[PDB]
């Protein structure tokens, strides 16, 4: 059905005058978002991908400005039709994840783009991890935010590594405010990632001593806190392996 | 009656810009040109259109399954694959080889035009590597259906395989849009051709004198005079003359007596313009009218138009005792007196009106066209450098 639908659509510039009316009435924008959402649902086939394939400048115009549907339509279009470094380089929700810490259209746009910005699983990277480190503790929906937090942990498992050290430092600086459960799971995720990446580690010595002192003071304080303290032993293992809100 | 393998044909639209008979055939220059263009057949009387670089020859007629055979091998086509001559059906996938260059018509991968979003342009290429050379034909008729034979003079739709697009006349490009465009067929010359040693139109040849016809050399005049010269001028590339016929359709038919033909030298382009005032002269491409340039071929000194086929080669190349006569004035080609034996068009002349013919060959033409294209390109280059 996708094949025959796209072909007879091709039987019967557009963006040159179609981004005219963002000022001007909520109809033609959702119209072209509907058309591009339909065309975003069709994965021999290289010849029809060539038919679908210059749209990117219009996408990045849409991705960085009523709003919260058309961006998701273009996100799905790009993720189907159209590498990690160049795909992450075009930060496409940098001002959106910036606006993810300003919490009612926003109150549904946040959960709307929780599951939409999972697709970023697949300097600027430092700023993106910085904005994500504010967005993740900026909601402490529940399950969709936890899925986005697991996505951020897996994004931190990708890449240089001083950004990962700064992110683990940001987790160790935020966990000291609780030493809620979302920050505890995020610091547990950074502890597990540092335990996996401690071989590159073995400045950082005194911060690691402060983190281990905070973990020892939390462990000397005698359930999500039980799971966080059980993961904190992996942070002690990360300290003994690498070296041995705002 | 039908269409088979190796049928030299053309394509022909009828553009109705301002209700005119703005007619055209499709051209492919090549040997320096990777884009295609048109050739006006409307005002063929005053300024006659070029025709040797607008014909095409169907090298192969296949189904879709043979195209997936081309998908199977990572060519050789099993040397036909099939027959034979394989009379063409609708819905087949044909291959258009350009008749002069030997290149194959393909759908390009660029859009060097409007813009006009993502269509493609039309040009030649080298080989049949991939789907970009093959052309499905869909019937442009509610009269006829698909899978059945294609007759002489049918109106159809050309659709490529790779791009899966039309063969569309733009406003003035020819490109691969998403709108239909009729493309008719005129059978030029097929087939075969027919026995060896025959006057058949579209051939380039000479005229023996004992000695041949010639044109003076370059760096001049602008080569607008006619001499004779003996010697090795047959080996020379400036003694080259092409029998250009009058009809568009069936232009590559056989040659009888009687019927007249336009004439044109292969490395100049300035037509053999018998200016009817005095005698033999030479003028440009726009001069060549109906009565002004075409010469009638008479079997003697004494003195049809409608044949829907190849027909009878009256004249071979050996016993070609030919008697060139103009249309209107009735003059005849005789001489006067590095031999400066200048030929004239006279009523009576000598007994040396009876000259014998001699054909040319393939590669001589296949370089002689390159000569004129190269020379005019470098003279445009000289203009740009003097600018």
């Amino acid at each position: 059905n996708a094949n025959v639908v796209v072909r007879l659509l091709i039987r019967r510039g557009l963006l040159a005058a179609m981004e005219e009316a963002i000022k001007i009435g909520n109809a033609i924008m959702t119209f072209y978002a509907a058309l591009i959402d339909l065309l975003g649902r069709c994965a021999e086939a290289i010849r029809i991908r060539s038919i679908l394939r210059g749209d990117l400048v219009g996408v990045i115009s849409i991705a960085f400005q009523f709003c919260p549907d058309h961006k998701a339509a273009m996100v799905l279009f790009l993720d189907r039709v159209y590498v990690q470094d160049f795909l992450l380089h075009l930060l496409g929700f940098l001002p959106d994840l910036r606006a993810a810490a300003s919490l009612t259209d926003m109150a549904l746009a946040l959960n709307r783009y929780l599951c939409t910005a999972v697709l970023p699983l697949l300097f600027a990277g430092t700023e993106h991890h910085a904005s994500l480190i504010d967005s993740l503790l900026h909601t402490v929906k529940g399950c969709s935010l936890t899925k986005a937090q697991r996505d951020s942990i897996e994004v931190c498992l990708l890449s240089r590594p001083s950004m990962m050290q700064h992110l683990l430092r940001r987790l160790v600086f935020d966990v000291p405010l609780l030493n809620k459960m979302p920050l505890k799971l995020l610091t547990n995720h950074y502890e597990r990632c540092w335990k996996y990446y401690c071989l590159p580690g073995g400045a950082s010595e005194e911060e690691l001593h402060l983190s281990r002192k905070l973990f020892w003071g939390i462990f000397d304080a005698l359930y999500e806190q039980e799971l966080f303290k059980l993961a904190l032993p992996c942070l002690s293992a990360v300290a003994g392996a690498l070296p041995p809100n705002f | 009656q039908f269409l088979r393998t190796d049928d030299e044909v053309v394509l022909q639209c009828t553009a109705t810009i301002h209700k005119e008979q703005q007619k055209l055939c499709l051209a492919a220059e090549g040997f320096g040109n990777r884009l295609c263009f048109l050739e006006s057949t409307s005002n063929s009387k005053n300024v006659p259109p070029d025709l040797s670089i607008c014909t095409f020859v169907l090298e192969q007629s296949l189904s879709v399954r043979a195209l997936q055979e081309m998908l199977a091998n990572t060519f050789m086509m099993k040397t036909a694959q099939g027959g034979g001559h394989r009379t063409l059906l609708y819905g087949h996938a044909i291959l258009l080889r350009h008749s002069y260059s030997g290149m194959y018509l393909c759908c390009l991968s660029t859009s060097r035009s409007s813009t006009d979003k993502l269509a493609f342009d039309v040009g030649l290429q080298e080989d049949t590597t991939g789907e970009a050379c093959w052309w499905t034909i869909h019937p442009a008729s509610k009269q006829r259906s698909e899978g059945e034979k294609v007759r002489v003079g049918d109106d159809l739709i050309l659709v490529s395989v790779s791009s899966e697009r039309y063969l569309h006349l733009s406003y003035l490009h020819v490109d691969a849009a998403f709108q239909q465009t009729l493309w008719s067929v005129a059978p030029i010359s097929s087939g075969s051709e027919a026995a060896q040693g025959y006057l058949i139109g579209g051939d380039v040849l000479r005229l023996l004198h004992g000695e041949c016809l010639t044109v003076p050399s370059g760096e001049h005049e602008q080569r607008r005079t006619v001499h004779y010269e003996g010697g090795a001028v047959s080996v020379h590339a400036r003694s080259l003359w092409r029998l250009e016929t009058l009809r568009v359709a069936w232009s590559g038919s056989h040659i009888r007596w009687g019927q007249p033909f336009r004439l044109r030298h292969v490395t100049t382009g300035k037509y053999l313009s018998l200016m009817e005032d005095k005698s033999l002269l030479l003028m440009d491409k726009e001069k060549a009218d109906v009565k002004s340039t075409a010469f009638t071929f008479r079997s003697s000194k004494e003195k049809r138009k409608e044949v829907d086929g190849m027909g009878t080669s009256e004249i071979k190349y050996g016993d070609s005792v030919c008697f060139i006569q103009h249309i209107g004035t009735g003059l005849w080609l005789t001489y006067q007196s590095s031999i400066q034996r200048k030929a004239i068009m006279h009523h009576e002349g000598h007994m040396d009106d009876g000259l014998n013919l001699s054909r040319s060959q393939h590669e001589e033409s296949r370089t002689a066209r390159v000569i004129r294209s190269t020379v005019f390109l470098f003279n445009r280059f000289i203009r740009g450098l003097d600018a």
